């Protein structure tokens, strides 16, 4: 019944923009942000660890310092959204968004990044 | 080379415990999500739970959720499910894979050989041997054994061509039986030896029934 | 998620094209959709993952294809050693789900079975219970019928029947019933028949003993 859900799970998008994946996840009425943990990982590496209504960046991979960002106020929304700004070629690959808010779940999305 | 072996398998009576292991080789461990994934006999794939490279997630059926725990040691190389409060549709035989990838994006990569887990009221114990007696056929019936499984050859292996040993069908009982033929030349009677050799590794009995026309 | 295989038996010959149908309940995300093959008494290996992609070492005549909710996997000019059961599985949404499975099997020319019936041995008669046997072996088709006739009177719910995997050299399949019995029961009548009808056959084999005969 808890279920991560993703509108797209494919995003093709230009070298050097900016883009925005979502992990979508239920929420009735007003979100309590300490049952909430959100993670969001490529390969290897972490981008996003939200914890206690906080991004936890000692654990953030040091790729990702000053690009990445959890747009908060998307939560109460019931959707995770992740920010990437300035998108280069080694960000493109399989994403990992993890969501636990009394269940728990998780889905992996691909992006595809063209050249010029 | 890599290589998936599984461990802890056997006879657990309903209610009671066990826990499963699996090694690992040829890939670095602590970077995959690994799965279990269990067939009961005769029936088809099911999976069963799920673990992180760190450990930190761990996902299941609901089925075995509240009852079996996966878990991992990345230094040992090695996996584990610990299963409790096992029933009787809990029987199967139980593999590991690895989910190849990042996050198991390859799905399931690889397999160990898998190792069969049998939850019963019944008591180990081994097979009478019967002959059954004669282009002629002949053979041995391998009777009331427990559990699963039994090693049927002929004349110590020499003898291959022409056998059919049967799948083993669970009795009312809840009992093991089974029957192990072969067609050979009628004038074979008499001057060839025929003997079916009966080898049940959970009892540990070792059986040898010389098989001839009456 | 529900993913349901199609069809349940193929019956092909070698060089042969086999076609395999996945349907899934819900749309599977990222096209995560693997395919497995397994022989009797083996594990799985897997052949296809995001639906299109051959597995390593995998030969190019596994080709997989389809998208969303609908999957295919050929086989296109099979070999021998390729028959075997067939699985499908999502891994795009938890839990992950296999479907019930297809099994491909090698298409020979009819063979009728040669059939054998064996008395209880008095050895085992000491036990108290008398096993009846009755031998099918080397039939093609898959599909036998075993009837059971203790002085000629039907027998119902005492017959157990268990059937091999298909031979290696052969491609035939063979079978045993076994009817259980009290000691008593078995010395209370005097014929024992076993009665087969199967494509192979254009009249009913019986055959039968008579008890202390």
């Amino acid at each position: 019944a808890f279920t991560v859900t993703v509108p797209k799970d494919l995003y093709v998008v230009e070298y050097g923009s900016n883009m925005t994946i979502e992990c979508k996840f239920p929420v009735e009425k007003e979100l309590d942000l300490a049952a909430l943990i959100v993670y969001w990982e490529m390969e290897d590496k972490n981008i996003i660890q939200f914890v206690h209504g906080e991004e936890d960046l000692k654990v953030q991979h040091s790729s990702y310092r000053q690009r990445a960002r959890l747009l908060k106020d998307q939560l109460s929304l019931g959707n995770a959204a992740l920010q990437i700004t300035d998108v280069k070629l080694q960000d493109a690959g399989v994403y990992r968004c993890m969501i636990s808010y009394g269940g728990a779940d998780y889905k992996r999305i691909t992006v595809k990044v063209n050249a010029p | 080379e890599v290589q998936l072996v599984e461990s802890g398998g056997g006879l657990v009576q309903p209610g009671g415990s066990l826990r499963l292991s699996c090694a690992a080789s040829g890939f670095t461990f602590s970077r995959y999500w690994m799965s279990w994934v269990r067939q009961a006999p005769g029936k088809g794939l099911e999976w069963v739970a799920n673990i992180k490279q760190d450990g930190s997630e761990k996902y299941y059926v609901d089925s075995v959720k509240g009852r079996f725990t996966i878990s991992r040691d990345n230094a040992k190389n090695s996996l584990y499910l610990q299963m409790n409060s096992l029933r009787a549709e809990d029987t199967a035989v139980y593999y590991c894979a690895r989910e190849g990838g990042w996050f198991g994006e390859l799905a399931f990569d690889y397999w160990g050989q898998g190792t069969l887990v049998t939850v019963s009221s019944a008591s180990t114990k081994g097979p009478s041997v019967f002959p059954l007696a004669p282009t002629a056929a002949l053979g041995c019936l391998v009777k009331d054994y427990f559990p699963e499984p039994v090693t049927v050859s002929w004349n110590s292996g020499a003898l291959t061509s022409g056998v059919h040993t049967f799948p083993a069908v669970l009795q009312s009982s809840g009992l093991y039986s089974l029957s192990s033929v072969v067609t050979v030349p009628s004038s074979s009677l008499g001057t060839q030896t025929y003997i079916c050799n009966v080898n049940h590794k959970p009892s540990n009995t070792k059986v040898d029934k010389k098989v001839e026309p009456k | 998620i529900v993913l349901t295989q199609s069809p349940g038996t193929l019956s092909l010959s070698p060089g042969e094209r086999a076609t395999l149908s996945c349907r899934a309940s819900q749309r599977v995300s990222s096209s995560y959709l693997a395919w497995y093959q397994q022989k009797p008494g083996q594990a799985p290996r897997l052949l296809i993952y995001d639906a299109s992609s051959r597995a390593t070492g995998i030969p190019d005549r596994f080709s997989g294809s389809g998208s969303g909710t609908d999957f295919t996997l050929t086989i296109s000019r099979l070999e021998p050693e390729d028959f075997a059961v067939y699985y499908c599985q999502q891994y795009g949404s938890l839990p992950w789900t296999f479907g019930q499975g297809t099994k491909v099997e090698i298409k020979r020319t009819v063979a009728a079975p040669s059939v054998f019936i064996f008395p209880p041995s008095d050895e085992q008669l000491k036990s108290g219970t008398a096993s009846v046997v009755c031998l099918l072996n080397n039939f093609y088709p898959r599909e036998a019928k075993v009837q059971w006739k203790v002085d000629n009177a039907l027998q119902s719910g005492n017959s157990q029947e268990s059937v091999t995997e298909q031979d290696s050299k052969d491609s035939t399949y063979s079978l045993s019933s076994t009817l259980t019995l009290s000691k008593a029961d078995y010395e209370k009548h005097k014929v024992y028949a076993c009665e087969v009808t199967h494509q192979g056959l254009s009249s009913p084999v019986t055959k039968s003993f008579n008890r202390g005969e």
